[PDB]
């Protein structure tokens, strides 16, 4: 077996990283204070939950996971949690001074004195694992934390740790859910300094997950508590692949050649099926054909997109829970009869499929019910490409006039960092539509 | 001493790990060699009179150092490129015998490739390296690169001008705002029969279309290069190719006067107000020049839109260009060594502007400049344009 | 727990900087002695922002006050609250620096200028996390001029990673007669714009005419002014001391309120307003206090808001407003088919809602706006700036300290820059 670390950054990443752990300890059984009845072993290394959790000789189940902030507000809130005996009091660093909306600083200002110590806690955790298979980074494009401290640890990392894979979850930012106005700057430049540092990437909407948080729920105005929870549901149902003995994806360098067929290219768009409220639980009961086929819509993708106005590289679909072959072979034959969707014959991954003997789970008393069976679909295609579109709309318009500029030069940064992350931005573009050529 | 003892402790001062000691040896090192060329050109002597062979020796590995190192990177770069360029700057007005060597090809090399990466520098110290680089190429050029007297290489000369003319046509804006003033500060001699493609090629920037809507940068060193390099060649009748004459005069007016319409309002607010500055003072050395030689070139319509103009542009809300505008107005006006021809309602102009409201008039503070431009209305000329100008003050924000 | 330092410099400068500290403990509720007596607890939870908490649950002030002659130090110490400032925090001299920028900047003002490092260093070695530091000057003088621009100048070598912030008080002919202010002011500017990312200018001529006319007082004196100015102080500070959902700390302020490097003249504001004395007439509402935030009459700048473009606006409520009524009306005001529409109250403004009150008024607002119009503050100075340097009036005295018209070329190149980029911003495009 191969255990993993998951190094959480921002405010975000350090939000979804605890719902993760409930839900998963929710799902595995683990007890708040870290105890697993089920288990018949004192250490790891014949179960399979030893991937992600620790094991140790009093029995207490640490989890694999560094958190690090710069704002201690969420820090003192996560730690004295309802999970307050699970987390590691090392594993937990706070900084003294926030970034402020700023990437110059999340990187040189706020990023020089805290890197010398997240390595010396991240060594004791990777001493400890026999076969570390990478990291699981998660943060959000909008912080400027969480987005200059991520791409420094990062290329930090690629030095040391070489020969181990690379994962992201970014939160794409929203004009509605905006916190900073140079979100577009801070975006285009952890972009930019770490395409090389990610081997696979997965981009969130805020978009996309309200309006599914607003319609599929039924919620007036969803909170990240709520858009929390709903995310930490696909998060689980990607890491099931390595967390359960599956057969799909059971490792994370598995991802570069089952999804990343082109290194530079690492942004496939995930959907996950269905999305049932709490009040109609037991309303109505979707079969594996109808949760398959709604993985095809774009109010349920993960990202505003339009995958039918492009082609497709590679795909891969995962099923949780009460799925047959014989059901899921119809699904396959009604994609093809009904539907269509065109592959690059350049590619050389293609369709892959996978099922697991795990049904889902959701929290007391959520927003989600206990739904009976789920679909994960991951699909690498071209109109993702549109999100990026945007995304430089708004930067070009702002350095256009250099707006907020002189703030990033002043804190360790030079003019010419600009020009070449919007020159990498564009080569990434073009590169998007000449995949795409018939 | 300071060729003996100080000099060999600057050579060796520039291997020096700190960024702030390789500067200081730099400027060290040209100075002294500067003041030294300047003391052998007394008693007509060569340098090498003070300075030896293995001292020149290391004003040539200076750059291959430099090169190697790729100290010409972050934060010290840019330090690095404008220490590198005074000292070449320092070491062509020195007539050194570095000519027919490979540091030559390096230092065109280095000011080709600061003049390439513009964008890269912060906006803090962009003009100092784009008025040096210019001033080091243009000594190199007017040194370095001769074959005789009144000729150059024609092996360099058909392709730096090549090259420049492929550069001038860059996307990046940045790109043409180092490349036109380096184009135009070359030699009189090194402009012999490529005149013309220069000019063409200046031109074409200088004309605004779809894509080029906000280079307003790139048009005002377009000018800019115009009038150093009609500055520069001076006049000469019979020689289309050598120097300025009657046959293109009209077309480089022509150029200059189209500039001065340009009202572009872009994010930034109103940068045209640039493009019009360099625009006015091209006019102004331009107009004096011929006044110097061949006055008769100047026609009576074109010295009466440039009239206009400048008083148009000389009463305009803004403060710190209608100065300016006053001062080349002003400048124009006063010039009789030798008189100006086509000046329109020259008494009166005379009358109402007198000597002595030159310099005890404040241009900048409207209370002392309305009062005496609005006094231009009473003439016919001064009536259209004077009043569209005065219009944009007299409803504008301020 | 970010902490801010504050000091000041000049006569003008303490008396400005005692009313504003009187002001925001009466405000929090602090008795002059330094004990804690008010009635709310969210008069505690942001405290630690700009005092100290020493043995004896006491707050200790974090006000450093210098001043070359030995004048307003003892009547801020002898004050109504002069018993909380520390007592080494008080640096003074005997002889000032004579109406010169050249003496409190160079020969006289660099005397004192160690023992303002060695006090502003001894203060913030006890702060857990310094934010940035503050100072509040007069243009006008030598120790409220060449000190404090000698201070800014010695403070960003060695911290370039904190705010700087000031409260210049541009003079006025009104106010002084002093002929050499032009210079003084001219010269603050220069250093003011080179290492000042934030600077809110309260001109001496906009509360003199305020006082003569709005209030309507006989022979407006120095606190009249004092008073006004205490109160644009607090008006513009509470965000920095109250909670609220609009949590801009100072680093983030001035990247969102400043989007250039030398553009960061700002025009404070306050409404209603007041005098001294009585205080309670009459009970204002939002949409009156909207109406006023944004009239030229309740700036205390001599600028017309609706005259130029508007980089940033901002505006801080206090009192039983809520941030839900502030937006209905912050949305209608941006419409021109809505009713009472106003064309100079611009859109995408930033707006904050407290819950303390200020003192002596149940509700009332604060504007921190950033509009052109601040050029014609710049011009009036260059006037009087270049009639006095043709002829070269009192420049022996600055020839011989050390000075020389470099420096004076210099700043007048920069002040020209600046107002005509100020012109060429003033004319953009909207959309
Ligand atoms: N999905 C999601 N997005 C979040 C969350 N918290 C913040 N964001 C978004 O992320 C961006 C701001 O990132 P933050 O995490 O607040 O920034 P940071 O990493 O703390 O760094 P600073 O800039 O110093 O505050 C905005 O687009 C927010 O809307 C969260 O819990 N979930
Ligand atoms: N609003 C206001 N302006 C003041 C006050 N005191 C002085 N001024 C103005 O500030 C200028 C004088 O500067 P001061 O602060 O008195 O001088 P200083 O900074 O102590 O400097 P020196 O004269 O060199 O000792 C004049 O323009 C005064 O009108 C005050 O209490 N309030
Ligand atoms: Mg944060
Ligand atoms: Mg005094």
């Amino acid at each position: 077996m191969r255990e993993c670390i998951s190094i959480h950054v921002g405010q975000a990443g350090v939000q979804i990283g605890n719902a993760c752990w409930e839900l998963y300890c929710l799902e595995h059984g683990i007890q708040p204070d870290g105890q697993m009845p089920s288990d018949k072993t004192i250490g790891g290394g014949d179960d399979s939950f030893n991937t992600f959790f620790s094991e140790t000789g009093a029995g207490k189940h640490v989890p694999r996971a560094v958190f690090v902030d710069l704002e201690p507000t969420v820090i003192d809130e996560v730690r004295t949690g309802t999970y307050r005996q699970l987390f590691h009091p090392e594993q937990l660093i706070t900084g003294k001074e926030d970034a402020a909306n700023n990437y110059a600083r999340g990187h040189y200002t706020i990023g020089k004195e805290i890197i010398d110590l997240v390595l010396d806690r991240i060594r004791k955790l990777a001493d400890q694992c026999t076969g570390l298979q990478g990291f699981l980074v998660f943060h959000s494009f909008g912080g400027g934390t969480g987005s200059g401290f991520t791409s420094l640890l990062m290329e930090r990392l690629s030095v040391d740790y070489g020969k181990k894979s690379k994962l992201e979850f970014s939160i794409y930012p929203a004009p509605q859910v905006s916190t900073a106005v140079v979100e577009p700057y801070n975006s285009i430049l952890t972009t930019h300094t770490t395409l090389e540092h990610s081997d696979c990437a997965f981009m969130v909407d805020n978009e996309a997950i309200y309006d599914i948080c607003r319609r599929n729920l039924d919620i007036e105005r969803p909170t990240y508590t709520n858009l929390n929870r709903l995310i930490s549901q696909i998060v689980s149902s990607i890491t099931a692949s390595l967390r359960f003995d599956g057969a799909l994806n059971v490792d994370l360098t598995e991802f570069q050649t089952n999804l990343v067929p082109y290194p530079r290219i690492h942004f496939p768009l995930a959907t996950y099926a269905p999305v049932i409220s709490a009040e109609k639980a037991y309303h109505e009961q979707l079969s594996v054909a109808e949760i398959t086929n709604a993985c095809f819509e774009p109010a349920n993708q993960m990202v505003k997109c339009d995958p039918r106005h492009g082609k497709y590289m590679a795909c891969c679909l995962l099923y949780r829970g009460d799925v047959v072959p014989k059901d899921v072979n119809a699904a396959i034959a009604t994609i093809k009869t009904k539907r269509s969707i065109q592959f690059v014959d350049w590619c050389p991954t293609g369709f892959k499929v996978g099922i697991n003997y795990q049904p889902p789970t959701v929290v007391p008393g959520g927003d989600l019910a206990k739904v009976q069976r789920a679909v994960c679909m991951l699909s690498n295609t071209t109109a993702i490409a549109e999100a990026w579109a945007r995304l430089d709309h708004k930067f070009d318009l702002m350095y256009a006039k250099r707006a907020f500029v002189h703030w990033y030069v002043g804190e360790g940064m030079e003019e010419g960092e600009f020009s070449e992350a919007r020159e990498d931005m564009a080569a990434l573009e073009k590169d998007y539509e000449e995949v795409g050529v018939d | 001493f300071s060729a003996t003892q100080v000099f060999p402790r600057l050579l060796s001062m520039t291997l020096s790990p700190d960024l702030h000691m390789r500067h200081g040896s730099i400027l060290a090192c040209a100075e002294v060699a500067y003041a030294l060329y300047k003391l052998a050109a007394q008693e007509n002597r060569p340098v090498t009179d003070h300075l030896d062979e293995q001292a020149v020796q290391g004003l040539k590995q200076i750059h291959q150092q430099l090169y190697d190192r790729q100290l010409y990177r972050g934060l010290g770069g840019q330090l690095m490129r404008q220490a590198v360029c005074v000292l070449i700057e320092k070491l062509s007005l020195s007539k050194m015998p570095f000519r027919g060597d490979t540091v030559i090809d390096g230092w065109q090399w280095l000011i080709n490739d600061t003049l390439r990466h513009l964008h890269l520098i912060s906006s803090h110290s962009r003009q100092q390296m784009k008025d040096a680089a210019v001033s080091a190429l243009a000594a190199l050029c007017s040194e370095y690169y001769m074959k005789e007297p009144g000729e150059a290489d024609p092996a360099i000369q058909e392709e730096l001008i090549t090259q420049y003319l492929a550069e001038l046509r860059n996307p990046e804006e940045m790109t043409r705002c180092g490349f036109s003033l380096a184009l135009g500060a070359l030699p009189g001699f090194l402009l012999k029969g490529r005149l013309q493609q220069v000019l063409t090629g200046l031109r074409a920037v200088t004309h605004t279309s779809p894509e080029d809507v906000s280079f307003a940068e790139s048009r005002r060193d377009g000018l800019k290069a115009i009038a150093r390099i009609c500055q520069t060649v001076g006049v000469k009748a019979g020689a289309p190719d050598e120097a300025v004459c009657g046959e293109n005069v009209s077309q480089i007016y022509c150029a200059l006067l189209g500039c001065m319409d340009d009202y572009t309002t872009d994010s930034r607010g109103d940068v045209g107000t640039w493009v019009r500055k360099a625009a006015m003072t091209s006019l102004m050395d331009l107009t004096l020049l011929l006044a110097r030689s061949q006055p008769e070139l100047i026609e009576a319509h074109t010295c009466e839109r440039i009239m206009c103009c400048v008083a148009q542009q000389a009463s305009e809300k803004i403060d710190r260009f209608r100065a300016h505008a006053a001062s080349v107005f002003l400048t124009l006006l006063h010039f009789d060594s030798p008189p100006i021809p086509h000046v329109p309602h020259r008494g009166e102009l005379e009358k109402l502007f007198p000597r002595s409201d030159v310099a005890s008039v404040n241009w900048s503070a409207p209370s002392q400049a309305f009062p005496r431009i609005t006094q231009l209305l009473g003439l016919p000329t001064y009536r259209y344009h004077v009043l569209l100008g005065l219009v944009v003050s007299l409803g504008g924000l301020t | 727990m970010r902490e801010i330092v504050h000091i000041q410099a000049g006569q003008c400068g303490n008396q400005i900087g005692a009313k504003f500290w009187e002001v925001i403990s009466d405000e929090h509720g602090i008795d002059p002695t330094g004990t804690y007596h008010g009635d709310s607890d969210l008069q505690l939870d942001r405290i630690s922002v700009y005092y100290n908490e020493a043995t004896g649950g006491k707050y200790v002030p974090r006000a450093i006050l210098v001043d070359l002659e030995p004048g307003t130090m003892d009547s801020v110490r002898s004050g109504p609250f002069g018993q909380i400032f520390r007592p080494d925090n008080f640096v003074f001299g005997q002889s000032g620096a004579g109406n010169n920028w050249a003496k409190g900047h160079y020969t006289e003002g660099a005397e004192l200028v160690d023992s303002v490092l060695d006090v502003v260093r001894k203060e913030a070695e006890s702060c857990d996390c310094l934010q940035g530091f503050q100072l509040t000057h007069s243009l006008g003088g030598g120790t409220g001029s060449g000190m404090g621009t000698l201070l800014i100048s010695k403070i960003r070598e060695e911290y370039p990673d904190r705010i700087m912030n000031t409260f210049s008080v541009v003079p006025s002919p009104k106010v002084s007669d002093t002929v050499v202010e032009p210079y003084n002011a001219t010269l603050s500017v220069h250093q003011l714009v080179e290492n000042t990312d934030e600077t809110y200018c309260i001109d001496n001529e906009a509360l003199y005419d305020i006082c003569f006319r709005t209030l309507k007082l006989t022979t407006p004196t120095y606190g009249d002014l004092n008073h006004l100015v205490s109160a644009t102080m607090s008006g513009v500070t509470t965000c920095l001391r109250f909670p609220g959902q609009l949590n801009a700390d100072l680093r983030k302020l001035a990247v969102n309120m400043v989007p250039f490097p030398r553009l960061h003249f700002f025009m404070p504001g306050f409404a209603p307003l007041t005098s001294r004395g009585s205080q309670q007439y009459r009970a204002l509402t939002v949409p009156e206090l909207t109406q006023q935030v944004f009239d030229a009459k309740n700036m205390m700048a001599a600028c017309d808001p609706r005259h130029g473009r508007y980089l940033t606006v901002a505006a801080v409520f206090r009192g039983r407003m809520s941030m839900k009524e502030v937006d209905e009306q912050m949305l209608n005001v941006q419409n021109k088919n809505s009713s009472y529409f106003v064309e100079w109250i611009p859109n995408n403004v930033k707006t904050a809602v407290c819950d303390i009150p200020p003192r002596g008024l149940k509700m009332a607002v604060t504007f921190i706006g950033n509009s052109t119009a601040i050029q014609e503050l710049f011009k009036r100075i260059s006037e009087q700036f270049t009639a006095m340097f043709r002829r070269k009036a009192f420049l022996h005295w600055y020839t011989g300290e050390g000075m020389d018209e470099m420096e004076f070329t210099e700043a007048e190149s920069n002040m020209n820059d600046l107002v005509s980029e100020y012109q060429q911003y003033q004319d953009a495009t909207a959309e």
